[PDB]
RNA sequence: GUACUUC
DNA sequence: GTCTTCAACTGCTTTCGCATGAAGT
DNA sequence: AAGTAAAGCAGTTGAAGAC
């Protein structure tokens, strides 16, 4: 019963939600095709520009609102650029947080505009960049997930279709069906082989890590006995 | 809890409005006009006139018959007004169509005329048929009537004819005109045409 | 259309104040009356129906069953789309002691 | 479902309930007394199991409804029992109250302070007041005088009434009461706390005496136990301050404690604010009658040589013959010992018969049966989930299943279907001036040759067949397809012609076992009067993951143009070119056209 | 385990809005998902 | 009685036999292939009791 | 009939309060594929029962194809009534809705 | 293929007589049944065709037991079976054998001894198939695109061996 | 008090075989007084004595009992024999549901005789359009079991209470097993034919055990 | 005949029936006939004019 | 119910 | 420093109950 | 002959104010 409601939020039958928006992006897999290779749309500029027809949607939505606040978020984000989010403030919430991409033009994701401005940074190319920016903007907005689609069964299909192929026993830890079926449905508890990965600093060496390996590794008391003779 | 059960039994049989006597003209004003809320469907063939559609399918055969809710025989309609499913003063309306059938569901209230005879009132009747145990009475020549053999006075007698129906002789022995006072006893409409039953002893 | 329109569609009779589909009666009609459908659960025996003067009846509620008994009640009943296995589901869940009651709109 | 006759109502909400000792008397039409389904000579008996009162049986005329087995929807009946029985569907629930309720004070062994505490916190929990729920607990201000407990109760009332007032005042909740996916977690945690309550400890704070513990017999006959010396000594000092339990005793116990603790009982058995203000009784858990399904639903099944009645008729017959045994039992005592051991055994066996009708994993371990008889719930769950056979997916009509075959020269969406499947499968289409030229051809041809029509229906909803009418009748009916209705009562509707198939409609296809989104696709068909089996495409087998080594898929046909619309725009193959798993297009020719493609586009090809 | 689940349900006597598709398949009007999460109206000129 | 055992397939043993399964003892050769006739006369079935066993040892 | 007036008043006030004006609407102003197939199906069953068509038919004998022909010229006289999880509707008119 | 069906009477004197009686019975179905209620040999039977038209003692009429399948087929024999007894007992069990036309059409499955299988897609004559310079016409054609994965090279070595074994 | 039996009410304390089941239980007093058949024993031609009975068919079963009674000393044997004509007509034409279409076959039968049969051997169907024509009815298979009672209880008095099993099954179009079982519900005793009863009809003695007959002894079996 | 296509499924009175006079039926029925005249209803017209000759004149 | 077979 | 009332506790045993898609005989 | 886990049970389980 989970599905994207008509307010760009995945809701249940009763009305409770799962997330604020589908993966924070709300773009379908059937349209996530050329969102990382801008050389494709740049090489077929007039091709897709004729079929998207941005001139028919200039009097329909707003442009300067989400672009002004996007420049505000881009500036406030590029100023800090040094420390993670355990001390950095969130005074400028993302354009996705206040504006869903289905109301106006400009509301985009984070990795999309980051790799976009990276592409534009290493792009030196007779088409200009302004109408190409509105071109890719309308292209990203067109790929917005249609509200009302059964995204749930799609998600279970994404985790069920590989299950027909990933069925293999051994291709130290558990893998495959005994692990997937264990975590998803068996009410995960104390497991046969628990695992945890511990990083280390750059000054410590491998000749010092094994010392902590022996100190932390629990040894049985019976493994220091040659033989047990009793008369 | 004894009267609590009968509280629902009494509020389902009590008549809403009564028909008293007026002007002492013998009969009584028993033709009332009850506004009713009617929940009906539509037809796509009459989408260009939904009020005319329901008027043709659910309103023209509706007239001149006895129903169960208002408990009387309808005698015309008025006040054809439809209701929308959203707050508006324009002529254009909207009707919620069922996603299963091409018909749409509308909930419109209309004031319907209706005539209901109570038990123990007085009405009019003309001469329609004169049988040996059944006289013909037509109040406003639209509502048929019938009588049994045990609802007539002992003095009122009948005499058969010989030339060419049945003759009747009253207590004093003089015929009267077609205009006849009459009382109401029972009503029945599940047959072909509406017909009321009455008595002659009060 | 795949699940309901194939074979499991019927237009049964549901009552408002009883919320049952298997309890309604299709009684034998009168000599002059036709299509007399009523409900048995929302009806009390006529021998107890008595009375603050004695109120009469408009004869629209009087109807006889097949066995000759007489009980008044259960008048209003509409036609609703119901699956046949639902007509067996409410019969089975009622057989194990649990009562079922739908509701219809309006009211 | 006929598009002519619509539905005049909608089902949008459902509420459960329990039977009442007053309504179990008027819900039936005739009792069932004799322990027999039918006597000799082949006919039912009066007041029998397969009686004509609760429905027709074997083309008989229904005595109550007055109709045959094609219009009578059945009726209801029951059987009178001597003593109220238990219910395994509720025994595991009210036994908590049965083992916790005091026997002399008739209250819960807790104190009225904590009983009203849980009853008040729950009295506030039905609405969306989880914030004020824990705020009710943290109020403690002032073996001890009861006056301070009275003002505590008045404090609980004056606080909850004010909190509920403000909640119902300003936008928080409506009178119907709010219910989310967290308030049930809190209520289930609270009722589980009530199950982990005093029941696992001793003394009663209201009346200080030792009450014996109910020793579970396990699947019937709960029986009491004895006491010890430290219990009877308390029975001596309380002066100045393995036995079976009959049904009427616990009947009076639960009947008194329910009317005594109705303040907490009214909500502990309610999830929503009870507007009707019903009064639950002890009869909600004790069964006085056993309602029987209609005879039309209990038709005696036959398979080959063996002929026998329905499975439920065996257990019910055992209840009938044993109910009459225990019925005539009290007549010996009335006309006034081992007969007392035979009435207690009658109680245990009457119980062992009704609970055997309601459960099978409890009663008699017979010897190698190979299989017991399914009474109610193991027939409602054949392999623990029978709901999947009927309640979840029905046996769908208008189906076609046969082997498949590939075809070239198909633009990825045509499905070659044989005329032998085309003549059977049909589709309704209303008559108008819209298809006066094509429909008259489909009717004038008939089911003998394609394109034809199978059945014709009129405005009144009647069925007219054409498989047994010649071409002359096909002409007299062809000149009648366009004609106004009889009366204005059916002036809006029109006739519907069932035509076989065209090259424009949409047809659904599915491959078993389906395990993903692309394993369920619909296309359009293009008939070919050549051979017998189905036809497929080269690119569709890649999505279905099917082969040609004996694999066969299904052919389902939609009965609505709206289904044709969503199967032409949404379920069409083009919209399913990309599977919504990782962005990998499951489409394209596999082996031969690419292996020849390499030689085609190569430079060594002029 | 619809038996024990019916014990837990009817013991409390809750209210079911038949919103989920599993409930909209046992009674059903259209659905709660897809093209069955809304309704359709029809505008006509006259009043 | 012997005709009933061969017909249905299961044995009515008052005392029971060493093997655990109580079914799957006879088959009907519809006489379709001579290879099926010889192979049916030398069948080696592990046991219907091992049809619900999990491990593939 | 007084109780009926109470039910009439409570449904009136809950319907007007449930409604959303034409300016506070902030949903997607696009023609979805689900609403497309919805109005194509509804138009097909509506026009198959002798309905007044607004576009001339050129020997077209397919209700779905004609319904799409009505969608192309925006002659479709239907209205989309949207829902919300909180139980609140929105009045979408197909006239002011552009198709992809 | 063959389908041997069995018809029985009585599943206490006899109640059914094999054949006709004395009352009036509709004609025109005598081409299939003899005078003793038994069919002929070498006839054509479809669905809705009398096989066992017998007379009754309880109702005194000739009812028809017919075939219930589409299966346009023929019959083979009419075997008479009966039990031994001191006092003679009239026969009440009749068996009959059918032969159905299993014409090789598309949809059927062919396979060799090497493991490879295949379904007949479309029956195609020599009108367009590749002919040899000698004159022989390849009746069956298998795709070379199964060997990369199915790896049925046994068909290769046995085609060369079979070529020499028949050359 | 099983409260119902498919057989009519029979007495158990009677003295004569012809009185163990009185004729009043077949035709009531209101209908037995309208059997004007005294003007039938006057004619001698067998064809003229059959063209006035309510039932005429292609068989000769009614004339089988008509052979050996002409004196008014056997009115009781002949009053029911006249009723036998109006009796077996409702059985072979159980398809018809109304009296008007049923009256088309019976050449002017007494209306009071057939009316009482409907009130006790058919299912009543009320209707104004129906009652305007005549009394509508319907025969459920439970009545098919009750109409076979007067079939097998009046023939007894006709053939002096020696009924053969096989001819009754042929003329009633019923299986001999069903006919024998109907004797057991009426109270009769079915068994093999004795050495004297087998010679009265002319059947071989070697099958007298397998060729059973019908009989009934007094007093009636409790 | 007693279906969802002819008879309305739900019907309930709106408010208290306000009783009317007798002379008003003359104004109602004459306007109803005038707006009507602009198969099973022709007899309804006959009985409508038959109840209109009562309070207006006398045959 | 028991057995058998199709990817 | 001893007599008193009162709220838990963690592990063994029992049980409720589980676990392919479809079809032909 | 296989797994997974909730319910009930009992010996440990002794813990906290007043006189
Ligand atoms: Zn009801
Ligand atoms: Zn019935
Ligand atoms: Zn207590």
């Amino acid at each position: 019963g989970v599905h994207v409601s008509y307010d760009n939020s995945i809701r249940d039958a009763d009305g409770t939600l799962v997330q604020f928006m589908y993966g924070g992006d709300a773009i379908d897999i059937t349209k996530e095709s050329h969102m990382t290779q801008f050389e494709f749309c740049l090489d077929n500029y007039y091709a897709l520009l004729k079929k998207y027809n941005p001139s028919a949607l200039i009097e329909h939505l707003d442009v300067e609102s989400a672009l002004k606040y996007s420049k505000k978020t881009l500036k406030y984000r590029k100023k800090h650029s040094k420390e993670p989010h355990y001390k950095q403030s969130v005074k400028y919430d993302p354009v996705l947080a206040k504006y869903n991409p289905a109301k106006y033009l400009g509301s985009v994701s984070e990795n999309f505009q980051d790799k976009l401005e990276s592409f534009l940074d290493k792009n030196s190319k007779g088409v200009n960049e302004k109408k190409f920016r509105a071109l890719m903007q309308l292209k990203y907005m067109r790929s917005l997930i249609n509200p009302g689609e059964a995204v749930g069964i799609i998600a279970s299909q994404s985790v069920g279709e590989p299950s027909t192929q990933m069925t293999l026993n051994t291709f130290n830890v558990t893998l495959g069906i005994p692990r997937l079926r264990e975590i998803v449905m068996t009410a995960s508890a104390a497991i046969k082989t628990p695992q945890m990965t511990l990083p280390i600093w750059n000054d410590v060496s491998d000749e010092q890590a094994d010392t902590f390996c022996k100190s932390i590794s629990k040894v049985l008391l019976s493994e220091v006995i040659d033989k047990v003779i009793v008369t | 809890n004894e009267n609590r059960e009968t509280a629902r039994f009494i509020k389902k049989h009590k008549k809403q409005v009564t028909n008293p006597i007026d002007e002492k003209n013998g009969t009584s004003n028993c033709i009332v006009r009850v506004p009713i809320a009617l929940y009906v469907s539509l037809a796509p063939m009459y989408l260009e006139n939904p009020l005319q559609g329901v008027m043709k399918q659910h309103l023209n055969p509706l007239v001149m018959k006895y129903n169960n809710k208002v408990g009387g025989v309808v005698l015309g309609y008025e006040g054809l007004k439809i209701l929308d499913a959203d707050p508006l003063d324009t002529s254009e309306k909207l009707i919620k169509i069922t996603p299963d059938t091409p018909f749409g569901f509308t909930w419109c209230h209309v004031n319907l005329y209706v005539w209901q005879p109570q038990v123990g009132d007085v009405l009019e009747g003309y001469i329609f048929i004169q049988s040996a145990s059944h006289i013909g009475l037509l109040i406003h020549d639209a509502f048929n009537a019938s009588i049994k053999k045990n609802n007539i006075p002992v003095d009122w007698t009948f005499v058969h004819n010989d030339v060419e129906l049945g003759h009747w002789v009253d207590s004093n022995g003089e015929p009267i005109d077609g205009k006849l006072r009459f009382t109401v006893r029972n009503v029945h409409t599940t047959g072909r045409v509406v017909s009321v039953d009455g008595t002659l002893i009060s | 259309d795949r699940l309901l329109n194939s074979s499991d569609y019927t237009q049964a009779s549901v009552c408002r104040e009883c919320g049952s589909i298997l309890t309604t009666q299709q009684s034998v009609p009168r000599i002059g009356s036709i299509s007399t459908v009523c409900c048995r659960r929302c009806s009390m025996r006529f021998e107890d129906a008595k009375k603050g003067e004695k109120i009469f009846i408009d004869d629209s509620q009087i109807w006889e069953d097949g066995q000759g008994n007489k009980f008044v009640g259960g008048n209003e009943t509409t036609t609703v789309a119901i699956p046949f296995v639902l007509k067996y589901l409410d019969s089975e869940l009622s057989a194990m002691g649990i009562r079922l009651r739908y509701n219809v709109e309006p009211k | 479902m006929d598009i002519s006759k619509p539905v005049g109502s909608e089902i949008t909400s459902v509420d459960f309930g329990i039977l009442t000792a007053k309504e179990i008397r008027n819900l039936s039409a005739k009792q069932i007394t004799n322990p027999t389904v039918l006597d000799n000579l082949g006919h039912p008996v009066s007041g029998g199991l397969y009686d004509l009162a609760l429905g027709a049986f074997l083309r008989n005329l229904c005595s109550t409804c007055g109709l045959d087995e094609k219009f009578c929807p059945g009726h209801q009946g029951h059987i009178e029992l001597p003593v109220p029985c238990y219910n395994p569907l509720f025994f595991n629930q009210l036994y908590i109250y049965l083992r916790a309720s005091c026997l002399f004070c008739h209250h819960f062994r807790l104190k009225s302070v904590e009983v009203h505490r849980y009853a008040c916190k729950l009295r506030l929990l039905q609405y969306g007041l989880i914030d004020e729920s824990y705020k009710l607990d943290e109020i403690t201000l002032g073996d001890i005088s009861s006056t301070l407990l009275n003002e505590l109760k008045s404090k609980r009332s004056e606080y909850v009434d004010m909190a509920i007032a403000k909640a119902l005042s300003d936008g928080r909740t409506t009178e119907r009461g709010s219910f989310t996916a967290t308030v049930n977690d809190e209520r289930k945690k609270l009722v589980h706390e009530f199950h982990k309550k005093l029941l696992s400890r001793g003394k009663c704070d209201n009346c200080g005496m030792f009450s014996p513990k109910f020793r579970k017999d396990g699947f019937t006959k709960i029986f009491e136990t004895a006491l010890n010396e430290k219990q009877i000594t308390n029975n001596r000092v309380k002066g100045f301050i393995s036995t079976y339990i009959l049904s009427t005793e616990v009947k009076n116990i639960l009947d008194t404690v329910f009317r005594k603790e109705q303040c907490v009982l009214q909500y502990v058995f309610h999830s929503r604010p009870n507007l009707s203000r019903k009064l639950v009784k002890a009869d909600s858990f004790f069964m006085d009658v056993l309602v029987v399904p209609p005879t039309r639903f209990r038709l005696p099944s036959k398979l080959g040589e063996e002929v026998h009645e329905n499975s439920q008729n065996q257990l019910l017959s055992k209840v009938l013959t044993t109910s009459l045994l225990i019925r005539d039992l009290n007549d010996d005592l009335s006309k006034l010992r081992v007969i007392f051991s035979r009435l207690m055994n009658a109680f245990v066996t009457i119980q062992n018969d009704v609970n055997a009708f309601i459960d099978s994993t409890k009663a008699q371990g017979r010897t190698s049966g190979k299989v017991p008889i399914p009474g109610v719930k193991q027939a409602l769950e054949k392999k623990e989930g029978l709901f999947r056979k009927h309640m979840m997916g029905k046996r769908v009509n208008y189906a076609a299943r046969s082997v498949i075959s590939p075809d070239p020269n198909i633009e990825t969406n045509e499905i070659g279907v044989p005329p032998v499947f085309a003549v059977k499968l049909t589709y309704p289409e209303p008559v108008t001036a819209y298809n006066i030229a094509e429909l008259r051809q489909a009717v004038i041809n008939g089911p003998d040759k394609w394109p034809g029509a199978t059945q014709i229906q009129n405005e009144d909803g009647s069925l007219v067949s054409l498989i047994g009418m010649s071409v002359e009748q096909r002409k007299a009916l062809a000149n009648q397809l366009l004609t106004p209705s009889s009366n204005v009562s059916t002036h809006t509707l029109n006739k519907k012609v069932y035509r076989h198939i065209k090259n424009r409609d949409v047809v659904l296809m599915n491959r078993q076992p389906t395990l993903h989104k692309a394993s369920m696709m619909g296309h359009k068909v293009r008939v070919l009067p050549n051979e017998k089996t189905l036809r497929l495409h080269y690119a569709n087998t890649g999505a279905y993951n099917a082969d040609f080594d004996g694999d066969e898929m299904n052919m389902h046909f939609p009965q609505n143009e709206n289904a044709r619309a969503e199967a032409l725009n949404l379920a069409n193959t083009d919209s399913q070119y990309l599977t919504p798993t990782s962005g990998s297009p499951v489409r394209g020719l596999i082996q031969d056209h690419i292996s020849a493609g390499v030689w085609l586009t190569s430079k060594d090809s002029f | 385990t619809t038996c024990q689940f019916l014990t837990k349900a009817v013991l409390d006597n809750e209210r079911e809005q038949l919103d989920s598709p599993s409930a909209r398949i046992v009674v059903g009007k259209l659905n709660n998902v897809g093209t069955g999460s809304f309704d359709v109206l029809a505008k006509v000129p006259n009043a | 009685k012997m005709q009933y055992f061969l017909s249905t397939g299961n044995l009515v043993s008052q005392s029971g036999l060493d093997l655990q399964q109580v079914s799957g003892y006879t088959v009907v050769a519809e006489k379709i292939n001579f290879y099926r006739f010889i192979s049916h006369f030398r069948m080696v079935h592990r046991g219907s009791f091992f049809a619900q066993l999990k491990t593939t040892t | 009939p007084e109780d009926f007036q109470q039910h009439e008043q409570i449904r009136r006030k809950t319907l007007k309060e449930k409604a959303i004006p034409k300016d506070q609407r902030a949903t997607t102003p696009y023609m979805t594929k689900y609403e497309r197939a919805r109005i194509l199906g509804t138009r097909a069953l509506q026009i198959s029962m002798n309905a007044p068509v607004f576009v001339d038919l050129e020997g077209e004998t397919d209700p779905l194809r004609i319904a799409m022909k009505e969608l192309a010229e925006k002659k479709i006289p239907l209205v989309i009534r949207r829902y919300l999880p909180d139980g609140s509707f929105e009045d979408w008119s197909v006239e002011e809705l552009i198709v992809d | 293929m063959y389908k041997t069906e069995k018809v029985d009477l009585a599943l206490d004197p006899i109640t059914q007589h094999f054949g006709f009686g004395n009352d009036e019975w509709p004609k025109e179905w005598l081409e299939k049944l003899d005078e003793d209620g038994l069919p002929y040999i070498g006839t054509y039977v479809e669905e809705g065709d009398p096989i066992c038209a017998y007379f009754d003692d309880t109702l005194n009429k000739t009812k028809i037991k017919t075939y219930h399948s589409s299966e346009p087929a023929y019959i083979e024999e009419v075997n008479l079976i009966g039990d031994e007894s001191n006092k003679f007992q009239e026969l009440q069990t009749v068996s009959i054998k059918y032969r159905i036309r299993r014409t090789p059409q598309i949809g059927d499955k062919f396979s060799s001894r090497h493991g490879q299988k295949g379904v007949c897609s479309r029956k195609w004559p020599t009108i367009d198939m590749p002919f040899s310079e000698t004159g022989i016409q390849p009746d069956i054609i298998i795709n070379p695109h199964a060997f990369p994965s199915r790896m049925t090279i046994g068909m290769f070595v046995e085609s060369l061996a079979g070529k020499a074994g028949a050359l | 008090t099983s409260n119902d039996r498919p057989t009519p009410l029979a007495n158990i304390d009677a003295t004569d075989v012809e009185q163990i089941y009185p004729i009043e239980s077949i035709i009531p007093k209101k209908e037995l007084q309208f059997i004007r058949v005294s003007s039938i024993l006057k004619e001698a031609d067998k064809e003229k004595k059959l063209e006035l009975f309510p039932y005429q068919n292609n068989s000769k079963y009614v004339a089988k009992k008509l052979d050996s009674l002409t004196q008014p000393s056997q009115m009781t044997k002949l009053q029911l024999l006249y009723y036998l004509s109006l009796l077996l007509g409702v059985y072979e034409n159980r398809r018809v549901n109304n009296k008007t279409k049923l009256l088309e076959r019976l050449n002017s039968p007494p209306e009071i005789l057939v009316d009482g049969i409907l009130s006790r051997f058919t299912v009543i169907k009320p209707g104004q359009f129906g009652r305007s024509k005549d009394r509508s009815y319907f025969i459920d298979p439970q009545n098919e079991d009750k109409i076979l009672c007067y079939i097998l209880a009046i023939i007894m008095h006709l053939d002096n209470f020696i009924v053969e099993i096989t001819p009754l099954a042929h003329e009633l179009n019923l299986k001999p097993s069903k006919v024998v079982s109907l004797f057991r519900v009426l109270g009769a005793i079915v068994k093999g034919a004795t050495v004297a009863q087998a010679e009265a009809f002319g059947i071989p003695k070697s099958t007298a055990a397998s060729y059973k007959i019908a009989t009934m002894k007094v007093p009636f079996k409790l | 005949t007693a279906t969802t296509l002819n008879t309305p499924v739900v019907i309930h009175a709106t408010q208290l029936p306000q009783h009317v006079s007798t002379d008003e039926v003359l104004q109602f029925l004459e306007s109803f006939i005038d707006e009507k005249e602009n198969t099973n209803l022709s007899s309804s017209i006959s009985q409508l004019k038959r109840i209109q000759r009562d309070f207006k004149g006398l045959p």
